[PDB]
RNA sequence: AGACAG
DNA sequence: TTCCCAAAAGCCTAAAG
């Protein structure tokens, strides 16, 4: 189940559709770029929280603490993707983001 | 009619680790919580190694074993079912380059085991 | 074949506390069923209980009225038998002497129910 | 004016126009010369069974492969006309597919995978089940009480039925000879399922022995039988209290033997499988040796040696059939897996092995093959001996010619008697105090007429000591038939006494015994297959038979191979394997490999050559901690390969 | 024979034995029963 | 050396009476389902727009009841099993003493019927083990790779044909079950026409 | 043993018993193992051992 | 380690 | 529990400084 997982988190375009069939492919593609540079650093808890309360209808929540780092970084993306949707775009700023 | 009409048939895809990684029994609790039993049966004993040693060469039964023992390549199993486009005849189940042999979790412990008391076994040259 | 159907009564034991709360499995929105009543038939995939670790942090996402009616299957304790079986009866145990209920408000209707069915039965027999 | 057919051109029909024949007597021509007279059914099911030939279009159908092969068209009539025809059984139609795929595999240079005529021989299997199942939809069998009754009214059965004398020889001799001959009448019995399946090997003739006729001696707990028989079968009610106790007795002994002698069995064939798998390689091919075993070829072991070459006359190689005459009781020069100068270290040439390697799938461990088809047979033997059980004359004790020298034996079925040589000399007799513990009794009791001499004494080797000192010891007892001291010699004893000896052994004069009465009486026991299992165990891992004991392999694979074949029809091949698996090269310089080319060696005790060959497979056997802490075990010596070694690490190859 | 008590488990063995009698032989069984536990 | 396989399931062996292949078997609609797990969850997510949770719930929740869209993957799954009649598996018969006690098959079909716990072996088969339809459970395992299935090929019954303990002959455990060969005595050896002469007269 | 047909009341009765009238049941036994006649059907003796 | 199934 | 079977202990008898 966890590998299975971490293959389902791996794609974030079809779970972001699954959350919200009307979310522009452009706000995914920046996210994805963006998790190609933040997925050195490290991941959060406050990130993961709101990660597991975003996607919770197309991903398990309690998932997010076995799968792998890549997993969480593309689930952290599309989670500020629906955020930024949505319009809570506060919240979606505070989703990739480094300790500092 | 008699006892023993089935209903105890016990298919399992993945069955659920020990931290120790190796397949375990099923607890009352955990063995009432799936559709029909999910048990790791052990088709494989003394006397199945034995006829699967002889009938086919060992690298294959070593191969199956080490994918039941290490939990990596069961992982590698399941991944090469969901990650390919035809998920019955996958060309190769594990890829032994990027798996290598000797991580089954009883032939580790037995080996760290054998050079606590300062011994291993190894190959002639 | 159907002159000779044999009959099999079974158990299913689930326990929820401060570990896990029970989900809603045999109630819709508006009415909250963990487990089917007497004289009930269990769902067309037999699934009773599917109790759920209580967790706070999880509240937006696990407690949500679509998340307690759906079960995920790994992460969730349910008890599975034959489906399309006829419920015989039903034990409830209750430790009622604990002042934070660990169960939130509005899952605890046929807990409660059949709870206080079973401690008349028992006062009554008490009383005798 | 019958039919004519051709075999090629009719096998070559469809299925659907192959069953679209009409019902007939028809001449079936083959690519011999010969033409065989046959009816359409026989006719279809022999091509069913020649169906491998459909994929080889240019290898002559001999006339042999036709099931009713009997009949042969010739000038005169007088050979034809009148001719029972082949019978149709499972093996008789597997024997047909064994026919066409080495037909098939001779009519070329043998040049032709074994592993294909196999895959073509369960083809046709299955073409036949599919063709027999689709197209005999109405042609079923019935059983109810018409059969059964059938049988029962046949007049020679009810006879066979009646007027027995209630013994051995009066019942399983007898009675059965008659109800085997009504049985084996071709013309008795016609449409019957009952005796049709009987005739086809359906159904044993045992059981429908045991039902028809009087079941006979039913066995305790113990394999000993009982001395009133039952006389009434099972097509009859056993209404009695006697006879339905022993047969319960009978089924209690079943499922014993079923239990623990499996729990015993099983546990030998892991060790004979672990040791044999050291042996690995058969290499197809000759390894032009010149080394050559001079085995006696016996009536019984003949069988045995169906597949090996050996040299005729003027040095050439041919291999043993089922049948030769002349070769019958002669030391002949065979090729055997001793003496065999392969390459491999653990492989041995395909002639040298013999001709049962071509059955040898490609990739297969041949020393697993060997102990495999001796655990199948053991086992079977060993959870089986009931079905040998049915007949009730219990297995005779052979006398050897020095037991003979002292015992003889006759006027009784069963005791022994002392020869009259043994009054020229005060001989005595000496017999261990183990196996005469209530022996003692007979002095308290006053009256030798009541009590059990099997009770008192249960000998398995007798000490016959006269004045010089001298004398030799004799082995009486047969694995599980102990021999037990006569009533008269008890009386005997009870009137002179007896005295103990520095070894601790109960010492008896026998001057003044009364001569040609009954002594050694033994008991009415079957002998057990599982005495025969320890006994193989024994010799494979005053004077005994271990495999140890013997200098080369060449003198003995023939005891070994008798041993065997005394109880279970083992190939000489696989007996060659086990005992070469056996062997160990210098085993003063402690080095535990196979010998090369496989007679400079000496034999080896079973857990020294687990122990001390290769700690891979060490590791599989008891005591793993035995090797672990061995000095020898950490020396650089040269040592044989086991497949465990692979299960032993995770799977790296070095 | 085999006798039970409420505490022990008692069994009653016999053996043969030899003696002298007149100045001949002569044998007897002598009966024997192990009763203390650690003995053994 | 071996213990507790993954991807392994046990049930009664009931068999098909019909004309079938001896390298075939029919895994039931409950093994089919929870072995071929992650299988269907494959077929699921390439097909439909689900997402895995959906999957496994999908599939658990259709394990005890039947459906269209499972036995539709079940079909594609073993149709997609190209160079071969289905999905190779190995099934063992307890205890392993020959050669024919382990033996390669061919998964071709899920059963529709939900009450069927049982396993369509060959019929041919079934004298290679001591396998007799008295209520005995057998162990089959599932092969995850087509090099697995090229190594068992070497375990396959082909293998045991030609007896270990006779140089030319196939082995007894090729004979036909009773039923067969008694409907093949029955229809052979019966006198449907006259004798030789008299049919020539 | 009263009831099975022996008149100990001393232990040393017991052995006097057994050297002389019992042990006629150590080499030839009237009785046999084998049956099952005049035999107890215990239950209290066993369940509160 | 006891029962049951093969 | 009871039978198998090998490995270490222990014992009388015999050979060299
Ligand atoms: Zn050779």
């Amino acid at each position: 189940d966890i590998v299975a997982y971490n293959l389902d988190a791996l794609d974030v375009v079809k779970l972001v559709h699954k959350i919200d069939d009307t979310v522009p492919v452009e706000l995914i593609q920046e996210c994805l770029d963006c998790v190609a540079v933040t997925a050195t650093k490290d991941i959060y808890p406050h990130q993961i929280l709101l990660a597991q309360w975003v996607m919770h209808k197309a991903f398990p929540a309690r998932a997010f603490s076995h799968i792998n780092k890549n997993a969480v970084n593309h689930l952290l993306a599309a989670a500020q993707s629906l955020m930024w949707h949505w319009g809570f775009q506060q919240v979606a700023v505070f989703m990739q983001v480094e300790l500092y | 009619l008699l006892e023993k009409i089935g209903e105890d048939w016990s298919a399992a895809a993945s069955v659920k680790t020990q931290p120790f990684g190796l397949p375990s029994k099923l607890n009352n609790a955990d063995r009432a919580s799936t559709p029909g039993r999910e048990t790791a049966i052990r088709s494989f004993g003394e006397s199945e190694t034995r006829s699967y040693n002889c009938t086919v060469g060992p690298g294959p039964t070593a191969e199956i074993l080490d994918q039941t023992n290490n939990p990596l390549a069961h992982a590698a199993v399941i991944e090469s079912w969901l990650t390919a486009e035809k998920p019955s005849s996958v060309p190769v189940a594990v890829d032994r380059e990027k798996i290598p042999f000797g991580g089954s979790r009883p032939v580790a412990m037995f080996d760290h085991l054998l050079e606590c008391s300062g011994i291993a076994l190894e190959y002639a040259p | 074949l159907k002159r000779m159907m044999p009959t099999s009564y079974s158990t299913a034991v689930a326990n929820a506390g401060r570990k896990a709360f029970f989900l809603n499995m045999y109630g819709d929105d508006k009415i909250y069923k963990p487990f089917p009543d007497i004289g009930d038939v269990i769902r067309p995939d037999g699934v009773i209980f599917a109790i759920r670790d209580h967790d706070d942090d999880l509240a937006p996402a696990e407690m949500t009225p679509r998340a307690l009616r759906t079960l995920d299957r790994t992460f969730d304790r349910a008890v599975i038998g034959t489906p399309g079986a006829k419920v015989i009866d039903i034990d409830i145990w209750r430790d009622e002497r604990v002042n934070p209920s660990p169960t939130p408000t509005g899952m605890d209707a046929q807990l409660v129910k059949y709870h206080t069915h079973l401690s008349s039965y028992y006062r009554e027999l008490l009383k005798i | 004016n019958l039919n004519r057919y051709k075999a090629r051109d009719l096998l070559n029909l469809s299925y659907d126009d192959l069953w679209s024949l009409p019902s007939e007597w028809h001449l079936i021509e083959f690519d011999d010369g010969k033409t065989v007279v046959s009816v359409d059914r026989i006719t279809k099911l022999s091509v069913l069974c020649w169906y491998p030939l459909k994929h080889y279009k240019d290898c002559p159908i001999p006339s042999d492969h036709h099931i009713d092969f009997n009949r042969i068209l010739t000038d005169n009539p007088k050979d034809y006309l009148n001719v029972e025809g082949g019978r149709v059984t499972s093996k008789a139609m597997v024997k047909h597919l064994n026919k066409a795929i080495w037909n098939i595999y001779d009519w070329s240079g043998e040049t032709v995978d074994p592993e294909v005529l196999s895959k073509l021989a369960i083809e046709g299997k299955n073409w036949l089940y599919n063709q027999t199942t689709v197209k005999l939809s109405e042609y079923l069998a019935t059983l109810s009480m018409f059969d059964i009754a059938e049988v029962y009214n046949h007049p020679k059965v009810r006879e066979a039925n009646h007027n027995i004398e209630p013994t051995t020889y009066g019942i399983e001799k007898i009675s059965y000879g008659k109800v085997k001959e009504v049985f084996n009448d071709p013309t008795q019995f016609i449409g019957n399922s009952i005796i049709e399946g009987l005739r086809s090997g359906t159904q044993k003739t045992e059981q429908l022995l045991q039902a028809f006729a009087w079941r006979g001696f039913p066995t305790d707990i113990n394999s000993d039988i009982f001395k009133y028989p039952v006389t009434t079968g099972y097509i009859d009610g056993i209404w009695n209290l006697y006879e339905n106790m022993i047969e319960s007795r009978s089924g209690t002994k079943a499922l014993l033997y079923n239990k623990e002698l499996l729990r015993v069995t099983e546990y030998f064939n892991r060790k004979s499988q672990l040791i044999a798998q050291y042996v690995q390689r058969l290499h197809p091919g000759d390894c032009k040796t010149t080394i050559l075993a001079e085995y006696p070829v016996t009536k019984l072991t003949l069988k045995a040696f169906k597949g090996k070459y050996y040299q005729k006359e003027d040095g050439k190689l041919d291999w043993i059939r089922g049948n030769e005459t002349h070769l019958i009781g002669t030391k002949q020069k065979f090729r055997s897996v001793f003496g065999c100068n392969h390459p491999d270290s653990q492989g041995i040439c395909m002639t040298c092995y013999g001709r049962l390697g071509i059955n040898i799938p490609k990739g297969t461990n041949i020393g697993q093959v060997a102990a495999v088809s001796m655990g199948d047979k053991i086992t079977s033997a060993v959870l089986s001996t009931k079905h040998t059980d049915a007949s009730s004359a219990v297995e005779q004790y052979k006398l050897g010619k020095i037991e003979s020298n002292y015992l003889r034996t006759g006027e009784i079925p069963e005791t022994l008697y002392l020869k009259k040589e043994l009054t020229q000399k005060d001989y005595r007799l000496v017999i261990a105090r183990s196996e005469a513990e209530n022996l003692a009794d007979i002095l308290m009791i006053d009256d030798l007429t009541a009590y059990p001499a099997t009770s008192a004494t249960e000998l398995t080797s007798l000490a016959l000591v006269y004045d010089d000192e001298c004398g030799d010891v004799l082995t009486v007892s047969l694995y599980n038939r102990r021999a037990s001291l006569s009533i008269e010699m008890l009386k005997h004893i009870k009137m002179v006494r007896w005295e103990l000896d520095q070894r601790d052994n109960i010492v008896i004069s026998l001057r003044g015994f009364d001569f040609n009465l009954p002594f050694l009486t033994l008991p009415n026991k079957h002998v057990n297959m599982y005495e025969v299992m320890k006994r193989f165990q024994s010799f494979l891992h005053t004077s005994k038979t271990y495999l140890k004991n013997y200098k080369s392999p060449i003198e003995a694979l023939p005891v070994f191979a008798t041993m065997a074949n005394e109880k279970i029809s083992l190939n000489i091949s696989h007996c060659e394997i086990l005992i070469y698996a056996m062997m160990i090269r210098s085993a003063q310089y402690r080095d535990y490999r196979l010998p090369k080319p496989g007679i400079n060696g000496q034999f080896e005790k079973y857990n020294r050559l687990m122990q001390c060959r290769s700690l891979g497979g060490a590791m599989a056997f008891e005591k793993q901690h035995e090797p672990l802490n061995n000095p020898g075990s950490f020396l650089n010596k040269m040592r044989n390969d086991h497949p465990y070694d692979l299960l032993v690490k995770g799977g790296k190859l070095r | 024979i085999f006798i039970p008590f409420r505490r022990t488990k008692l069994t009653f063995k016999q053996t043969d034995h030899h003696y002298m009698c007149n100045g001949q032989r002569k044998i007897m069984y002598v009966i024997w029963s192990q009763i203390h536990n650690e003995m053994a | 050396f071996g213990a507790r396989l993954n991807a392994t399931a046990r049930a009664v062996i009931t068999s098909i009476s019909d004309p079938h292949d001896y390298d075939e078997l029919h895994i039931p609609w409950g093994v089919g389902c929870q072995l071929l797990k992650y299988h269907l969850t494959n077929k699921l997510k390439a097909k439909f727009n689900m997402t895995t949770r959906e999957a496994f719930s999908f599939v658990y929740e259709n394990v005890l009841q039947y459906n269209q869209i499972i036995a539709d993957l079940f079909k594609e799954l073993i149709a997609e099993a190209a160079p071969y009649k289905g999905m190779g598996c190995t099934f063992h018969r307890n205890p392993t003493l020959q050669r024919g006690s382990t033996q390669q098959f061919f998964i071709t079909k899920v059963k529709d019927d939900i009450n069927d716990n049982s396993i369509s072996m060959s019929v041919l088969c079934l004298k290679a083990p001591n396998a007799d339809f008295d209520g005995d459970q057998l162990n089959l395992t599932l092969m995850p790779d087509v090099y697995l299935t090229k190594a068992t090929e070497r375990i396959a019954p082909h293998t045991w044909v030609l007896s270990i303990d006779e140089p030319h002959e196939i082995s007894g455990n090729l004979e036909l079950q009773g039923p067969v060969v008694e409907t093949i005595i029955n229809w052979a050896h019966e006198k449907y026409l006259p004798p030789l002469e008299e049919w020539l007269k | 043993l009263k009831t099975v047909g022996v008149n100990v009341s001393t232990i040393w009765e017991l052995l006097y018993e057994i050297m002389t009238s019992l042990a006629h049941h150590l080499y030839a036994t009237d009785i046999d193992e084998t049956s099952m006649y005049g035999k107890r059907l215990t239950v209290l003796h066993y369940l509160m051992s």
